[PDB]
RNA sequence: UAGCUAGUAGGUGGGGUAACGGCUCACCUAGGCGACGAUCCCUAGCUGGUCUGAGAGGAUGACCAGCCACACUGGAACUGAGACACGGUCCAGACUCCUACGGGAGGCAGCAGUGGGGAAUAUUGCACAAUGGGCGCAAGCCUGAUGCAGCCAUGCCGCGUG
RNA sequence: CCCGCAGAAGAAGCACCGGCUAACUCCGUGCCAGCAGCCGCGGUAAUACGGAGGGUGCAAGCGUUAAUCGGAAUUACUGGGCGUAAAGCGCACGCAGGCGGUUUGUUAAGUCAGAUGUGAAAUCCCCGGGCUCAACCUGGGAACUGCAUCUGAUACUGGCAAGCUUGAGUCUCGUAGAGGGGGGUAGAAUUCCAGGUGUAGCGGUGAAAUGCGUAGAGAUCUGGAGGAAUACCGGUGGCGAAGGCGGCCCCCUGGACGAAGACUGACGCUCAGGUGCGAAAGCGUGGGGAGCAAACAGGAUUAGAUACCCUGGUAGUCCACGCCG
RNA sequence: CUUACCACUUUGUGAUUCAUGACUGGGGUGAAGUCGUAACAAGGUAACCGUAGGGGAACCUGCGGUUGGAUCA
């Protein structure tokens, strides 16, 4: 046979070929996959089996042979390639920025989208706060503000000087936590200094050059948490465009708007310049963020912009 | 620069067939004489005259039996670069002899059948077909 | 070109590079299998094919193809090679003589059973 | 791999060899070789031939025949018509063997055969009946040359298994 | 080797069957297991995987691997190529070398002819002979395509001698040319400085912003300073070996072409090594620096702009001498 | 007993070669991952050549050159 007998086990990361596979007893090992699978991210739970550990001491190749239906899934399009998941059976995405590597009050906002229209829990975190001067920290934290005026959890931690990490720890015991963002902000050493995993083993961490930080971690990795629950390293990003999102779902996306649909007079209302706009008013008088009215409004018409491809997304 | 006069004659003649001229006019040579003599000889050329002194032209008529060319290929065969010489037995023969290949032996320039029937051998100034 | 060239320099032939270098134009060899591993062939075809990775008498090591289905092969098995080349598989030129010596034949063989060191059955 | 060479290249004289010769020596001359590849480096016994090819060529030198070189490694000579000698001598070295530790013995790249290496290659056979060879007047003796046998489907050819 | 006895009695396997390539169907499987010399097969009827039946080829052998030649004209002597498929050095000069116009004489080196000697036997081939045939052994021949020597031949190539002028070169007279090196000079234009007038914007973009302007910008006039390049002519134009060369003038200098005539008499072509020239960028030292402009600074766009765009701007761009090649 | 030649050997060294090798540089192949999409149409700022600078990456910019670039009375 040269194999052992099939088992359940989770898919601690993924490397094109070959994966690393993670069986029920806890012993992680790289696994080949079947052609006839074609999607297999970061968090998938599959079926699969190893192969009799007899070869020069160590083990061999196991075999991945299907996986099972995913609970959630965190996905992104892709031109030239439609819309690609990154990790599933994911229960919370936590957006990490950086003020340093850039400030993106338009990239949070397409996350969040996102993750609402994905259903899952988000949290924003900020980090390198160290950077900032104490005037500079209450420059930002009156534009941070603006979520957790609407519930969102929002938090500032400076991972070299592992400051404020202890809500943020709180906040990640017992769930499964994807850390998404933009390259350089910190994702990796912020796991670094939450896991506390061994000095030896490390995620790359190299620093960011002039306008923006190279791109260390290419790969999606899943790491067991200290008290309780899963983390998921995952590469920095670029571009979170949505046009595989239908319009009104963008409208749905922003939870600041809930509390004005069907005010408007004119019922297909755009909302932009159309007259009896509820939400216009409504951040004409201060209720709505105009920062988050003027970043709906740019993602949309950016959805015109990337709309040329004719490839499907469905 | 000219540094082989028989090709050249060769070639003029093979043009000339080509561009259907009706004479020809090489700068004179004892050899280039010898070997318009051969092929008036087998009927390759019609005739051919030699005018001048201090600078001779050889003036060749050529031939052609039903408009198209009487000697159909001529080429060069022991050129400067590459001397042929071949003894009596293994003289070629052109076209299987239906052709004629002009050698130069001891006693002159004579056609390869010639040459082999006086058993004399020598340098193979060309093949005339 | 010219034959002045030719004289100058004669033309040189190309000579042949072998496609199993590790035989030493030997038709066998024989080796000792330091790592039996499971490998994925080229874009036309998907499986799981077993190659060993054997270290040879005259102190060349090489990976080499298992055939028939299945193997009793391991860590430091006497086996031995013959020449061939895998198509899929690629840096793999050398196959395994099942029957020689190690490896047994393939069981329950019925055709082409000399390919495969499978005894003739006895009826 | 572009320079190499001082007994180097010549000459005279002496010596030496069976024989010519820097073969050797004294002196003299300052040459000699090299791009038509010297020197250096790697590889390699050569040929008749063998395989292939229409031929030119290509590859190659297993068997048989001719030549060469070698006989554990290095060196030297003796004896002799012929040797610097496979089963002769001396020395030195390595290894193996005997030892009374004082010293001694040996050389299968002859035929079998053993271990080892290898994918892989055979009997520790019979006879000098024949052909050769050595010695002998001869008879005859010797001959793992040779003639045969043994083993192997290794090849070619033939036959059967109706 | 021959005779006799018994009894079909003691004696058949291996590979292949998608095409190449002779030979096809069922079942199992389902991009798995596996096959495969090359193309290639396998995801639900697989003639390509495994088993079975049937068939094809060979046979005491059959297959696989290794190795050589062939096919392969795929090292092209026979018998290949180089505009775009691999391939003309960036260009030139030039030693060795290769090749060499035409006539006469001589020589006989090459070349050819004849003769002789030799090219061991075996092996290869042909006609025979002997093993019951064959393999094998064997007689005779052919061949061994080679080498050497001697005697001749003199057309061609080579040598020698004497020529000849058609190749090459010289001279006389002129033509055209951004050919080259050096030195002057001119006129526009950009920028800067100083001053005169005078107001409030200027500048820039698709739109803006940065930037400059009330100390007076921008605009306009006058004077000055400096650097770089030479509208129009201008061309499908010319010159140069190539790279390249563009205001005008002077000095030095190279080549090309034309007419006629004289002169020399093969003095020629090509060229491995070698030597030289050689766009731009770049390097060293020292000047110079108007404009332009890598790097860099800034403003916009953008997720970002690290680019395109905008405002600036250093090296460099220019000169001298070297280097780079 | 001496002298000459001289094999072996010992130093001081030089050259060269083999085996191994700490520690590394790039490369190749697979590829169903990641970040963007560099080139192919005027590939959306024409590509490419030589050179210099810059940058996570394909690449960007300057200088000269080519058409093996579309459109353009
Ligand atoms: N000053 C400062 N630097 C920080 C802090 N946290 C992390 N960094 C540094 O910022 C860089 C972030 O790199 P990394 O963590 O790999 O970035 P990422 O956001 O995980 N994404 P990617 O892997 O694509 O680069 C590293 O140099 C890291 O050490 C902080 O709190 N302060
Ligand atoms: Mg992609
Ligand atoms: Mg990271
Ligand atoms: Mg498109
Ligand atoms: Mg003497
Ligand atoms: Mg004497
Ligand atoms: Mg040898
Ligand atoms: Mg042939
Ligand atoms: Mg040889
Ligand atoms: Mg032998
Ligand atoms: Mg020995
Ligand atoms: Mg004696
Ligand atoms: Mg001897
Ligand atoms: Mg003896
Ligand atoms: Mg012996
Ligand atoms: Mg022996
Ligand atoms: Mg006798
Ligand atoms: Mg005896
Ligand atoms: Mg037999
Ligand atoms: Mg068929
Ligand atoms: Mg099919
Ligand atoms: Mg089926
Ligand atoms: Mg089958
Ligand atoms: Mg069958
Ligand atoms: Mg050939
Ligand atoms: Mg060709
Ligand atoms: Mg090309
Ligand atoms: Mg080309
Ligand atoms: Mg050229
Ligand atoms: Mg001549
Ligand atoms: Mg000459
Ligand atoms: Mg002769
Ligand atoms: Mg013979
Ligand atoms: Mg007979
Ligand atoms: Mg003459
Ligand atoms: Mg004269
Ligand atoms: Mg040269
Ligand atoms: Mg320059
Ligand atoms: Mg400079
Ligand atoms: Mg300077
Ligand atoms: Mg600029
Ligand atoms: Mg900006
Ligand atoms: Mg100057
Ligand atoms: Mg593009
Ligand atoms: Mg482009
Ligand atoms: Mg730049
Ligand atoms: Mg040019
Ligand atoms: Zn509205």
């Amino acid at each position: 046979n040269l194999f052992g007998e099939p088992d359940e086990g989770i898919v601690i990361s993924r490397f094109g070929m070959h994966a690393d596979v993670e069986s029920a007893d806890g012993d992680v090992h790289r696994c080949n996959i079947r052609r006839t699978i074609r999607s297999l991210v970061t968090g998938d739970r599959v079926v699969w089996r190893p192969g009799k550990p007899a070869a020069e001491g160590v083990n061999v190749k196991g075999i991945v042979e299907a996986v099972h239906e995913r609970t959630s899934v965190l996905t992104r399009p892709d031109f030239y390639d439609g819309v690609k998941p990154i990790a599933a059976n994911i229960d919370q995405i936590v957006i990490v920025s950086a003020i340093l590597p850039e400030l993106s009050l338009n990239i949070i906002d397409r996350y969040l989208v996102a993750c609402e229209t994905l259903q899952i829990e988000p949290i924003i975190v900020l980090n390198k706060i160290d950077l900032l001067d104490d005037e500079g920290m209450a420059f930002v934290n009156e534009q941070m503000d603006i979520y957790r005026n609407i519930g969102y959890r929002v938090l500032m931690v400076s991972s070299h000087t592992q400051d404020g990490l202890k809500p943020l720890e709180e906040a990640l015991t017992g769930r499964i936590s994807i850390f998404a963002g933009q390259s350089g902000v910190g994702k990796s050493s912020l796991l670094n200094a939450l896991l506390g995993l061994q000095k030896e083993i490390l995620t790359n961490d190299i620093s960011d050059n002039s306008g923006l930080g190279q791109h260390t971690t290419t790969a999606a990795r899943l790491y067991h948490f200290p008290h309780g629950g899963d983390v998921i390293d995952s590469p920095g990003v670029r571009e979170f465009g949505l046009w595989h999102l239908e319009p009104e779902q963008i409208t749905q996306g922003f939870v600041e708007f809930h509390d004005y649909l069907g005010l408007c007079k004119y019922r297909d209302c755009k909302h932009d310049t159309d007259p009896g706009c509820a939400i216009r008013e409504a951040v004409e008088e201060g209720k709505i963020a105009e920062t988050r009215f003027e970043n709906y409004h740019r993602i949309l018409e950016s959805m015109a912009q990337v709309k040329t491809r004719k490839n499907f997304s469905d | 620069s000219m540094q082989d006069p028989i090709a050249d004659m060769l070639t003029r003649i093979r043009n000339g067939q080509a561009a259907n001229k009706a004479a020809v006019t090489m700068p004179s040579s004892k050899l280039k004489v010898a070997i318009a003599n051969v092929l008036k000889e087998e009927g390759f050329i019609e005739d051919f005259k030699v005018e001048g002194d201090t600078k001779p032209e050889l003036e060749l008529t050529l031939k052609y039996f039903q408009g198209k060319a009487v000697v159909e290929s001529i080429q060069r065969v022991s050129r400067p670069g590459l001397r042929i010489y071949k003894r009596k037995d293994e003289l070629p023969k052109v076209m299987a002899g239906l052709g004629i290949a002009v050698v130069s032996t001891s006693k002159g320039v004579m056609t390869d059948r010639a040459a082999r029937q006086a058993g004399l051998g020598g340098e193979i100034i060309c093949y005339v077909a | 070109a010219t034959v002045n060239q030719l004289v100058r320099k004669p033309r040189a032939r190309k000579v042949a590079k072998s496609n199993v270098p590790a035989l030493e134009a030997c038709p066998q060899k024989r080796g000792v299998c330091t790592r039996v591993y499971t490998t994925t062939p080229k874009k036309p075809n998907s499986a799981l094919r077993k190659v060993c990775r054997v270290r040879l008498t005259n102190g060349f090591e090489v990976t080499s193809y298992i055939g028939g289905e299945g193997h009793n092969l391991q860590e430091h098995s006497v086996i031995l090679i013959r020449g061939g080349r895998v198509k899929d598989l690629p840096g793999v030129r050398y196959h395994t003589v099942r029957g020689a010596l190690d490896c047994s034949g393939v069981k329950d063989r019925k055709q082409a059973r000399s390919k495969y060191g499978v005894k003739r059955p006895k009826a």
